[PDB]
Parts: structure tokens; C-alpha cells; sequence
């Protein structure tokens, strides 16, 4: 008779990452919390958030 | 003799026969349904 | 030339001679030399025929070292110092050890890596740093005359080959790491339906995976930036840099692991007729049999 | 929006967990198919290895870089049924065969 087959379920996916994270907690907690007329800006770009 | 035979016949599927790849999970994921059709011809043709 | 923007226009010398000498030695792979492990695979108590870009056995290196001076030159950005990346190239730089101010540095040239070197593509750069391996792939700037300085005993000139005020569109940034009490290194590079790969040794015969990358376009050049010092010259120490290149092709190999996954033994299959049935009946130890 | 090469890593890591005992697809390393996991003790593996191949090509283990563990995929069951039936008979016999 036909061959009995069946459709798993869940998928797992692995990959390596090529590009370092953005580390957006640790600046957001810095100790040094500034002035509303400073407001230090910082650019984040090509990173994993 | 009949092992030798078994096994060379297993080795054609990861042959490409002109194909992207020999598995054909890996041409549904990452081509459209019309052009992916010339894909899996040669993969038919040649396991035949 | 390398790239569309002029950065500086400071003391420029004669352009000399500059011979591509070449080296004495011959690729040997009876051990390893030549060959490298899998991108992620591991083999046990096998053999396996593979097919990949390997250097060709039986042949010679050219060196493109360009230590610089207080000048510059303006042929030392001309071929043949910039080849074709045809294929891919296998290079072994010799660890340059100083001892300045009772200190163990480790310092060496650079490799790049592009293909019109512009801001709308992709130029590869390994520079090596103090102990500390960094490969970056961005849509940098290239100079008309770059070159790197050196960190211990610094020139009397300033590193520049790139001026930015933002980093560009990158596609891969990651760091690895060497040993600094090393004798030699060895690296390997080339490409294959568009995508990228890179390997990299500092002990033992074959090498370890880096990176692979997906670009889509076809890169076919390459040169190495000079490394303008003050501590390699006559009256200086007696250290030399050595930048050793080799073209690669499309060969078949067979390698030979053992119980643990260590390279033990490796051929050539187009190298002489004993090879060639080596490489027909996958073992070192052939049968006894009349061979086409 | 929908360009550059910031992007956000909330889809690929949803559960972070695999299973050991069940088949399930798998695109381990760009490598896709479907096996059954089963944990094992492997001290082979090196700091630039992920995966084990046989000869033949085939994929027969790996090694998750989160939880620093090894497994070993083995082929899912795919067999066939032979039954014989009667001339004039209601049910055929079933044999499923090893
Ligand atoms: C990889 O290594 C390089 C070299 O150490 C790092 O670049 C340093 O970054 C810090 C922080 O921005 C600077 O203070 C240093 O001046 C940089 N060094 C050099 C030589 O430029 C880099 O951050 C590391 N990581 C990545 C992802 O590249
Ligand atoms: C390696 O393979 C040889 C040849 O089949 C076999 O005799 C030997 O027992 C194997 N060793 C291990 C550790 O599996
Ligand atoms: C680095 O090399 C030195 C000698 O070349 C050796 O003694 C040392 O063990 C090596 N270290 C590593 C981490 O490989
Ligand atoms: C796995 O082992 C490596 C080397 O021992 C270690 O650096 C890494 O942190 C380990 N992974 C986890 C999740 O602990």
C-alpha cells in the first residue's frame, strides 16, 4: 500500500550573528544622568536590538 | 557487489543535475511558486 | 591608485624598483600545509575526496611586503602590487616580534579586499592590532595613498586610509584573537557563487574557519596597504615583514582524518601518477590492479 | 523602515528550546531537513565546529552554542505497509515488516 508519512511541527532555527548588539541597557542606566538643556545624544547603527 | 550497487543509486540525491541545490526544501524556501517549477523538472529528470 | 578621494599630499620620494622577489620554497601538503579543515563540519576515522580552491603543489610565493619610510612613492599603488583576485590567494605573514622597551608587540601588514574601492560598495579589511584580530566589511572610503602606521615606536606620520563621519551601511564586525608568541601565520580567501570565505592559523599546519558572507557582487582585486615604521630599518632593528601570496584554483584533494578529526595526511591529485589512483579508489594504500 | 542593517532579533529567538525524542523540521546553520535529537556525551567538537558529517555527506550531529550541549540527528521513520487480501473478503491483513 501507500507509503504513510506526516507533517511535523515546530521548527528550530539556528544562526550565528555577523554583527555585535546594540547594548542599549547599559547606557540607558549610566550613572550620570544629564541636564534637560544637555541631553547627550548617541547614534546607534548596523547593531541587534 | 550489491552493496556497491545500493549505494551509488543513494548518492544521486545530492547530486544537482544543473539545479541551485539537490534538497528540494531549500528551492521552496527561497524561489516563487512559477519559477521554481524549472528547478524541480531537473531534479525529476534526473533521479528518473 | 586605490581609491577616488584625496586625503593627503604630503613628502613623496622616487618611485624605485621595488622587485617582487620571490621565494625559495615549494607548496608542500604531505602533512597539511596547503589544506584547511571544513567551514563547520567535522570528519572521524574517514577520508574524503574533496573538491575546493587549494594551492597547487610544487610552486613558488612572491613577497609584497612595503615597509615604508619617512616618504612615500607613488608607484607602490600601481600594479603589479595590486593583482587580480581571480580565484583566491593563500598568504603567510611572518609575525614580526619587537622588543621595544622590553615589551612583546606583535605588528604586520593588512590585507584589502574590494572591487572598484567607492563608497557604494563593499571593501573587505583585516587589520591586525596588539594581540587582537579585527575584520571589518563596510562601505569604507578609500584613499588615494593609504597606508597604516605602527602603535610601538610610531612613525613620524599619521595612520589614515578612510575618513568618515558616520559608519556606513556595514555587513559584518567581529573581532578574533591570536597568539602573540607565534613564528608564522596563514590565512585563506577566496569566493564562490558570490559568496565569501576566510580562514585563518597561528599553530599547526591546516587552518580554522572565520566567517562566510553573502555579497552577490564579484570581487576581483586586491592589495595590501604599506606599513610606514621607524624600527624596521638598517640602523634600526634588523626585522623584516614578509606578505607571501599565492594564486588558488579549483582542485580535487584527499584528506585523511583520524579517530579525533586532526589532519594527518593529504595528496595532490594532479601531481603524479601514483596520486592519481589515490585519489580514484579513495585510499593511501591501494590495491594491487591495472589502473586507466 | 524596511532597509539599512539594523534589524531586531524577536522572531528567530521565540523558544530557544529543542526537544529529544520527537521529529521536527530544523534550519540548523542554513542546513534544512527533519531528524530526531537525542542528547549525548561528545568532547570532539572545537571552538570553530558546529556541526558532524559522515562520508557520504550526510548530517549525523551538532552542537548548540546557547546551552553548549551535543546531540545526534537520526533519520525520521518513513516505511511502507504490505497486506494481503482475499477475493471476496471485507479486511486485508496487515504486516508491517522489522
Ligand atoms: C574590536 O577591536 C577593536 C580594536 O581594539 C575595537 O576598537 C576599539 O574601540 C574602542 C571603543 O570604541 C576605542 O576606544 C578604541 O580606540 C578602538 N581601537 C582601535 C584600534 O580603533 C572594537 O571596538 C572591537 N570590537 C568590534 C566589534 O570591532
Ligand atoms: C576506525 O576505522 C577502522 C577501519 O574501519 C577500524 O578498524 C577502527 O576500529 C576505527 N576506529 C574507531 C575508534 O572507530
Ligand atoms: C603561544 O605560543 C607559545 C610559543 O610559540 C606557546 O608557548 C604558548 O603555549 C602559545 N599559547 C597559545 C594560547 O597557543
Ligand atoms: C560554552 O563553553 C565556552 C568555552 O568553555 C564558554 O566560553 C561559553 O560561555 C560556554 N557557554 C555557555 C552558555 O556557558
Amino acid at each position: 500500500l501507500s507509503g504513510f508519512t506526516v507533517k511535523p511541527v515546530a521548527t528550530v532555527y539556528r544562526r550565528i550573528p555577523n554583527l555585535p548588539d546594540c547594548d542599549i541597557d547599559n547606557w540607558l542606566n549610566n550613572v550620570s544622568v544629564p541636564s534637560p538643556l544637555n541631553w547627550e545624544r548617541r547614534i546607534f547603527s548596523n547593531c541587534n536590538f | 557487489a550489491n552493496a556497491q550497487a545500493l549505494n551509488s543509486l543513494l548518492q544521486q540525491l545530492f547530486n544537482k543535475f544543473g539545479a541551485i541545490s539537490s534538497s528540494l526544501q531549500e528551492i521552496l524556501s527561497r524561489l516563487d511558486p512559477p519559477e521554481a517549477q524549472v528547478q524541480i523538472d531537473r531534479l525529476i529528470n534526473g533521479r528518473l | 591608485v586605490i581609491g577616488d578621494f584625496n586625503c593627503t599630499n604630503s613628502f613623496i620620494n622616487d618611485y624605485n624598483k621595488t622587485i617582487p622577489r620571490i621565494s625559495e620554497d615549494v607548496v608542500d601538503v604531505s602533512l597539511g600545509l596547503g589544506t584547511y579543515y571544513v567551514l563547520n563540519r567535522v570528519y572521524l576515522n574517514t577520508t574524503l575526496l574533496f573538491t575546493g580552491y587549494f594551492p597547487k603543489s610544487g610552486a613558488n610565493f612572491r613577497d609584497l611586503a612595503l615597509k615604508g619610510s619617512i616618504y612615500l612613492s607613488t608607484l607602490w599603488y600601481k600594479p603589479p602590487f595590486l593583482s587580480d583576485f581571480n580565484n583566491g590567494i593563500f598568504s603567510k605573514v611572518k609575525n614580526t616580534k619587537l622588543y621595544v622597551n622590553n615589551t612583546l608587540y606583535s605588528e604586520f601588514s593588512t590585507i584589502v579586499i574590494g572591487s572598484v574601492f567607492v563608497n557604494t560598495s563593499y571593501t573587505i579589511v583585516v587589520q591586525p592590532h596588539n594581540g587582537i584580530l579585527e575584520i571589518t566589511a563596510c562601505q569604507y572610503t578609500m584613499c588615494e595613498y593609504p597606508h597604516t602606521v605602527c602603535k610601538s615606536k610610531g612613525s613620524i606620520r599619521n595612520e589614515s586610509w578612510h575618513i568618515d563621519s558616520s559608519e556606513p551601511l556595514c555587513l559584518f564586525k567581529k573581532n578574533f584573537t591570536y597568539n602573540v608568541s607565534a613564528d608564522w601565520l596563514y590565512f585563506h580567501f577566496y569566493q564562490e557563487r558570490g559568496v565569501f570565505y576566510a580562514y585563518y592559523a597561528d599553530v599547526g599546519m591546516p587552518t580554522t574557519f572565520l566567517f562566510s558572507l553573502y555579497l552577490g557582487t564579484i570581487l576581483s582585486h586586491y592589495y595590501v596597504m604599506p606599513l610606514t615604521c621607524n624600527a624596521i630599518s638598517s640602523n634600526t632593528d634588523n626585522e623584516t615583514l614578509e606578505y607571501w601570496v599565492t594564486p588558488l584554483s579549483r582542485r580535487q584533494y584527499l584528506l585523511n582524518f583520524d579517530e579525533h578529526g586532526v589532519i594527518t595526511n593529504a595528496v595532490d591529485c594532479s601531481s603524479s601518477f601514483l596520486s592519481e589512483i589515490q585519489c580514484k579508489t579513495q585510499s593511501f594504500a591501494p590495491n594491487t590492479g591495472v589502473y586507466d | 523602515i524596511n532597509s539599512g542593517t539594523t534589524c531586531s532579533n524577536d522572531l528567530l529567538y521565540s523558544n530557544t528550546e529543542i526537544s529529544t525524542g520527537v521529529c521536527v523540521n530544523y534550519d540548523l546553520y542554513g542546513i534544512t531537513g527533519q531528524g530526531i535529537f537525542k542528547e549525548v556525551s561528545a568532547a570532539y567538537y572545537n571552538n570553530w565546529q558546529n556541526l558532524l558529517y559522515d562520508s557520504n555527506g550526510n548530517i549525523i550531529g551538532f552542537k548548540d552554542f546557547l546551552t553548549n550541549k551535543t546531540y545526534t540527528i537520526l533519520p525520521c521513520y518513513s516505511g511502507r505497509v504490505s497486506a494481503a487480501f482475499y477475493q471476496n473478503s471485507s479486511s486485508p491483513a496487515l504486516l508491517y515488516r522489522n
